[PDB]
This record gives C-alpha cells, structure tokens and sequence, in this order.
C-alpha cells in the first residue's frame, strides 16, 4: 500500500 | 548556511538507511560519524578540506542481515563510547567502535528492527521499535528486556519511530497504523522495573528476569497524519512528525494550554502549531534530525535535495528554509547527522553515497 524506494 | 565540500561511495552500492555522529566524544578528539547499510557498520573521521577519513568497519557474519539504524552511547563498565546497531534480522548488535567488534547481542524481537534510541540521561537504557508492532526497552548493563511496550492497544501495524523527551520521563511511538503512541516510563511501575533490572544478576540467581507488559500508551492519536509515520520528534514538551505527505508537522496532546503531564490517555484534542513544507518525499523511512542545540531541523527527499530549517523563530510557520542541493547527488537522501559542535552536516543516500556539508 506504500513504496519504501523511488528507485530500481 | 552550508557549503558541499566532500561526498564518496561505500563498496558495497546498498542503500545507506542510516547516520549518526558520534556526540559522546571527549576534548578536542576527531568527530566521528557512523553509516549503516547493507549488512555493514562504517565509522569516519571528518578532518578539514571536507576530508572524510574511513576508520574500521563492522560487517556481519550474515550476509543476509541488512542494518537499517545505529545509535551512540556509553559503555557504563569500561566507559568508552558504544555503538548500538540492528535491522531486518531483528537483533541488536552492541559494537565496540574502536575494535569494531560485536561485545554482545539481543533477540527477541518478532522481525525487523526499525529504529533504535538511547534514553538521554541514562546511557544503559536502550529502546527499539520494530516491525512486530512492539516497542522494547532493554538494560544494556544487566542485558535486561525492562518492558515490552504493545498488544491491546498497542500499534496494529510495524513501529518506525520513537523518541525520548528531553528528561526521559516518557517516549513517543509512531508508525504504519498512522498512529503517534506516549507511552510514560516514569510511572511507579516503570521507575520500579528499571531499578529492578539493575538489580538483577543471573549468576546470583535461576530466576529469570520478568518483563513489564505495557499494553496501553497513556495518549494515542490518528488526527496528525494519513499515512506511514516514520518519524517522530519531541521538541520541549512538543511534537515534530512526518509522515510521507511532503511535511513534517509540530504538534502537541489537548488544547493549547494543558501541560503534557495532565493530559489523560481519554484525550482526543490536538493542538497543530506548525507545518514544514517540501517536496518529493513520499516514500516511506525517511528521516530527519536536529542539531545538538535544536535550532535547525534538516531532512533529505527522494531525489536527493536537502532541507535545512532554522527554528530559531518565536512561533512554527515562521521558520524559513535552505534548500541544499549539488547536481551529482541525485538519490534518496535516506538520513542527516549534524556534528555535535553543528558545524558539519552529513546525509547519506540510497546509493550508498556520503554527502558532507560544512556550516
């Protein structure tokens, strides 16, 4: 429901 | 004001979750920082030209293992500084940071570790907060489990954050249940279970030590924030807390007037004082810090931009905003450190990257 990361 | 005079890369090219200088230093000695990520634990000397010398690192025999947080404090029986670490493994490592080697651990956690805090005034007295939903307070002197913190109304989803106030007489939770917990340690029973566990001693004795199971906060709110709270701060007898909505707020229990040590677990009022602005930071585990006189406030976003808050101001909404920025640091800015004496600033990156900023 939330992203840790914003990046691969 | 600050200026970029250094950044590096670990080798290891795995986020760097986490930064803390060390403030338990002595006269005059080298200001040392400490940088957790992948499964390792890496202390630097700052020296002038922006020089940031490596020291000894710390890399866990399982390679598995992934820190996530470490906090300084004193070694109570040799006196030295110790460094605390722990993350997905769900164990706190206690290293001797001039050897680098583990002197002892704690299991018991039901999973990862997400934040770890020494109490201010007592360098034994150990917190954490994981992703079982529990806080957990520990005796680092007598290797004592003091309290778990949870269960009836306790969090209902993984613990992010916590922090001491200034006089360690109470602790304040936050996490993915969108909820901020107090939890007051300086109750009867607490101060009891504390005195109790330096009193322990398992040579002398087959009795095992007894937990105190606090299973409720003593105020709890949902009225702040509408996502993850992965970071929560007291500043005084107020609060500053962020979640992944672009602001950190400051806030406090109940009306303006009612002093945080009235305030009933009943209470459903809360006082917004305050709101710090920014962009691009929607992820969650993100944190931000605050020098060592608690004038400035500093948090990186997810594209590798710097805010730095003055908060010398009579009132919240005044504060005005540096905005540092250096065309090469474009990752996730995951954690800053101020040095004690407030005139370097470091953040670290989600590429593994080390950024030094001078005042």
């Amino acid at each position: 429901a939330q992203r840790k990361f914003a990046q691969s | 004001s600050f200026k970029c005079v250094n950044s590096l890369k670990e080798d290891h090219n795995q986020p760097l979750f986490g930064v803390q200088f060390n403030w338990h230093s002595k006269e005059g000695d080298p200001l040392v920082f400490a940088t957790v990520g992948s499964n390792r634990v890496t202390l630097y000397e700052c020296h002038s030209q922006g020089e940031i010398r490596l020291l000894q690192s710390y890399v866990d025999a399982d390679a598995d293992e992934n820190f996530y947080t470490c906090a300084w404090t004193y070694d109570s029986n040799t006196s030295h500084p110790l460094l605390a670490v722990a993350g997905s493994r769900g164990i706190i490592r206690i290293i001797n940071p001039i050897t680098m080697q583990c002197i002892k651990h704690y299991v018991g956690h039901g999973n990862a570790i997400n934040e770890l805090k020494f109490h201010p005034r007592d360098p034994n007295l150990l917190l954490s907060v994981s992703k079982d939903h529990a806080l957990r307070l520990w005796n680092i002197q007598t290797d004592t489990l003091v309290a778990i913190f949870g269960g009836v109304e306790g969090h209902r989803d993984e613990v992010l954050s916590a922090d001491y106030d200034l006089l360690g007489e109470k602790i304040m939770s936050c996490g993915m249940d969108h909820s901020l917990k107090l939890w007051r340690i300086n109750s009867k029973r607490m101060m009891n279970a504390i005195k109790e566990s330096y009193d322990y001693n398992p040579n002398k004795t087959n009795r095992p030590f007894i937990s105190q199971k606090i299973h409720f906060p003593d105020f709890s709110t949902r009225d702040i924030h509408r996502n993850y709270v992965d970071c929560v701060r007291w500043l005084g007898d107020l609060i500053l807390s962020k979640s992944c909505e672009n602001a950190i707020v400051c806030w406090k229990p109940g009306k303006m007037e009612d002093d945080i040590d009235k305030i009933k677990p009943s209470e459903s009022n809360v006082t917004i004082l305050g709101r710090f602005d920014y962009s691009q930071c929607d992820i969650w585990y993100m944190r931000f810090s605050m020098d060592f006189w608690q004038k400035m406030l500093a948090l990186g976003n997810q594209v590798g931009k710097l805010y730095v808050w003055d908060l010398e101001v009579e009132d919240p909404h005044k504060a005005k905003c540096t905005t540092l920025t250096h065309h090469k640091c474009g990752a996730a800015i995951r954690q800053t450190s101020f040095s004690r004496d407030s005139s370097i600033l470091i953040a670290v990156c989600d590429d593994a990257s080390i950024w030094r900023w001078d005042r």
